[PDB]
């Protein structure tokens, strides 16, 4: 369908992404318009030959524009389009996450629209900008520490402590340990349990490091005595043991 | 052809003629599609026998519109544009033959389409009568069925290996070759003799 | 009558400057140019254009499975509507391939139009429909049907921007005139187009570099057919049929090669070489003679031919000045009138083309450095 679709664009398309960029200023109906028009195009995916036409109608300063500027639909759409047609290095060029995980707790537009962005933050899952990039997302799990959502939000932070190197893994590991004394809530605290894995998988790569090693044993060791749900992150924080014994071997 | 007696004048023959056009190029398609895959399945099988019906019905009107010999008829199609489209039957016919032959699941539809093709040199030869001696006619025919012959080698070769086949397969080291007379004759026993 | 395998073709519109139809026709130049551009065929007479950058040759041409099966695998063959073709720049060998750049406005992203090496890819195919209700797809492609240039590989209808072409999703219909087809025909025969000498008996000339500046006409005895500058294409006044068997009588442009210039008998002075614009009818173009519309029959060949030439304008004749042997046109002249003829060769052609496009693009580097 969206072959024949596409094919009748080519006989009928009807400089529109200078024009995109005018209207925000006064008229809405028209920004959502080519809106729906890119997500439209964004559903589709030999016919390799039309899959560079999705690449052909420049994008990516449509994109950039979109990343940062209402504010929920087109920009899923964009993203829609980008990750259907359109690494990691140009992948988090884009930051297009920065003002969404710095506005984490501005409640109302927005405020619905957190829960698109918590899932349209799932889609770009597949050195100092990825410590930026950690200190965003750990802010807006803090912000998040909808719950539904959130635990789309936990997979996507899952998949961030998957996506690699050790040392910005260690930064925003400071911080999770620091959250950790706040609750070990307790969202942040099977994070941090999940995020315990990493750390073992960095400390056995590796064997204020080893000080702050033994200053979260320390917590753990506290929180184990500070008492389900609270023995699955018990018992996940014994990968953060295995951790230790590796390292051994809102403000 | 034509209504003498009515006012606007409507040739019916050469609208069913270019329907047969839309006809073959929709078989033609059809064999463009399984041209790779190459074990045709029922719906296929089903849905193009059931075209081959179509054209089985509308070669047997072709030959009934020129089977009395009204030279205006003759005169109306040898002028029409399906000559080409015999040309493109043709090109069907012979590359279908082959592995139509290679299956024993396709032998029902390769004796439709076998059928088809008799009905289609069946209304070709019932056309072909009224030539005096040449004919602007005949020009045409001998000329496009000269156009036509590259496809032919393909349906000669198999009509002779069918044919001569079992004007063979009687003889001294057929027959008795294996000894129940039958046709319980091996595979490399048959090919070596 | 049709086309098929092997047919010289061009493609034209007659594009509308405020209604006036600029008959403007393909051109492509290859051999250091990647680019294909325009070609105004409206002053056939006066500024006449070119062949050689703008006839196409029908290559091969198949359907939709025929193009798969192409793909896959990793005669005459007459033109019916919807297939894919395959066109050769007669010229210079190479193939029509929609360039995926943008060197144009561009005016988002239709894409630029050029030639190529390979066969290969999608690039190289186009498929043709009629825009006419009256006609149909996949019936037999006529003489003169204005038709739809689309790729497989940009699937996008070769536009007639501006002046330039591009393939978008915007119609252009193409007129096709078949020129010499088919086949061509048979060895000896003189068909309009050819390169070749003027065999005195000796040679025609033209003098060498840096002399005039390359305007002077001469006959010459010796090694001069080996010289490029014995060279002259044939040049039709007509279009279609330009590739016709050359009979006697109906005159036709003639150029000289080296230069690009036009053999002008110039009626003041002499038989000069002058330029495009002077190009006009009675000026440069010779009537043929042997006395002192379709592929027509072979007239004239190159073994035995009594070329009697006779001006258009002044009626004057195949003569000479007191080698310096300075070739002039007279009443009667001597009895050196009806001269003979050799073809020259393929690549001959190929580098002639290649000899004056050095000329003009490095005269322009060269003044460009002076600048």
């Amino acid at each position: 369908n969206a072959n024949v679709v596409v094919r009748l664009l080519i006989r009928r398309p009807e400089g529109l992404l200078a024009a995109m960029e005018e209207a925000i200023k006064i008229g809405n109906a028209i920004m959502t318009f080519y809106a729906a028009l890119i997500d439209l195009l964004g559903r589709c995916a030999e016919a390799i030959r039309i899959r560079s036409i999705l690449r052909s109608l420049g994008d990516l300063v449509g994109v950039i524009s979109i990343a940062f500027q209402f504010c929920p639909d087109h920009k899923a759409a964009m993203v829609l389009f980008l990750d259907r047609v359109y690494v990691q290095d140009f992948l988090l060029h884009l930051l297009g996450f920065l003002p969404d995980l710095r506005a984490a707790a501005s409640l109302t537009d927005m405020a619905l629209a957190l829960n698109r962005y918590l899932c349209t933050a799932v889609l770009p899952l597949l050195l100092f900008a990825g410590t930026e990039h950690h200190a965003s997302l750990i802010d807006s799990l803090l912000h998040t520490v909808k719950g539904c959502s959130l635990t789309k939000a936990q997979r996507d932070s899952i998949e961030v402590c998957l996506l690699s190197r050790p040392s910005m893994m260690q930064h925003l590991l400071r911080r999770l340990v620091f959250d950790v004394p706040l609750l070990n809530k307790m969202p942040l605290k099977l994070l941090t349990n999940h995020y315990e894995r990493c750390w073992k998988y960095y400390c056995l790569p590796g064997g204020a490091s080893e000080e702050e090693l033994h200053l979260s044993r320390k917590l753990f060791w506290g929180i184990f005595d500070a008492l389900y749900e609270q023995e699955l992150f018990k018992l996940a924080l014994p990968c953060l043991s295995a951790v230790a014994g590796a390292l051994p071997p809102n403000f | 052809r034509t209504q003498t007696g009515n006012n606007t004048t409507v040739n019916i023959i050469i609208s069913t003629v270019d329907y047969l056009l839309r006809v073959q190029e929709s078989i033609s398609d059809f064999y463009w599609y399984y041209s790779g895959k190459d074990v045709i399945d029922e719906q296929g099988q089903r849905n193009f026998s059931k075209a081959i019906q179509v054209a089985k019905q509308v070669f047997n009107t072709l030959t009934e519109y020129i089977q009395g010999p009204c030279t205006g008829n003759q005169q109306s199609l040898a002028h029409s544009r399906l000559w080409d489209a015999v040309v493109g039957f043709l090109h069907v016919f012979a590359h279908m033959q082959m592995k139509l032959s290679q299956d024993s699941s396709q032998i029902e539809l390769l004796k439709e389409l076998m059928d088809l093709q008799k009905d289609m040199v069946v209304m070709l030869l019932s056309m072909l009568e009224g030539n005096v001696v040449n004919g602007t006619i005949g020009k045409q025919m001998v000329d496009m069925l000269v156009e036509s012959s590259n496809n032919v080698e393909m349906i000669l070769k198999f009509f002779d290996m069918f044919l001569k086949l079992k004007d063979l397969t009687s003889s001294d080291t057929f027959k008795e070759y294996d000894p129940d007379g039958k046709g319980v004759i091996s595979k490399r026993d048959f090919h070596k003799a | 009558q049709f086309l098929r395998t092997d047919d010289e073709v061009v493609l034209q519109c007659t594009a509308t400057i405020h209604k006036e139809q600029q008959k403007l026709c393909l051109a492509a130049e290859g051999f250091g140019n990647r680019l294909c551009f325009l070609e105004s065929t409206s002053n056939s007479k006066n500024v006449p254009p070119d062949l050689s950058i703008c006839t196409f040759v029908l290559e091969q041409s198949l359907s939709v499975r025929a193009l798969q099966e192409m793909l896959a695998n990793t005669g005459h063959r007459t033109l019916l509507y919807g297939h894919a073709i395959l066109l050769r720049h007669s010229y210079s060998g190479m193939y029509l391939c929609c360039l995926s750049t943008s060197r144009s406005s561009t005016d988002k992203l239709a894409f630029d139009v050029g030639l190529q090496e390979d066969t290969t890819g999608e690039a190289c195919w186009w498929t043709i429909h009629p825009a006419s209700k009256q006609r149909s797809e996949g019936e037999k492609v006529r003489v003169g049907d204005d038709l739809i240039l689309v790729s497989v590989s940009s699937e996008r209808y070769l536009h007639l921007s501006y002046l330039h072409v591009d393939a978008a999703f915007q119609q252009t219909l193409w007129s096709v005139a078949p020129i010499s087809s088919g086949s061509e025909a048979a060895q000896g025969y003189l068909i309009g187009g050819d390169v070749l000498r003027l065999l005195h008996g000796e040679c025609l000339t033209v003098p060498s570099g840096e002399h005039e500046q390359r305007r002077t006409v001469h006959y010459e005895g010796g090694a001069v057919s080996v010289h490029a500058r014995s060279l002259w294409r044939l040049e039709t006044l007509r279009v279609a049929w330009s590739g016709s068997h050359i009979r006697w009588g109906q005159p036709f442009r003639l150029r000289h090669v080296t230069t690009g210039k036009y053999l002008s008998l110039m009626e003041d002075k002499s038989l000069l070489l002058m330029d495009k614009e002077k190009a006009d009818v009675k000026s440069t173009a010779f009537t043929f003679r042997s006395s002192k519309d379709g592929m027509g029959t072979s007239e004239i060949k190159y073994g035995d031919s009594v070329c009697f030439i006779q001006h258009i304008g002044t009626g004057l004749w195949l003569t000479y000045q007191s080698i310096q042997r300075k070739a002039i046109m007279h009443h009667e002249g001597h009895m050196d009138d009806g001269l003979n003829l050799s073809r020259s060769q393929h690549e001959e052609s190929r580098t002639a083309r290649v000899i004056r496009s050095t000329v003009f693009l490095f005269n322009r580097f060269i003044r460009g450095l002076d600048a």
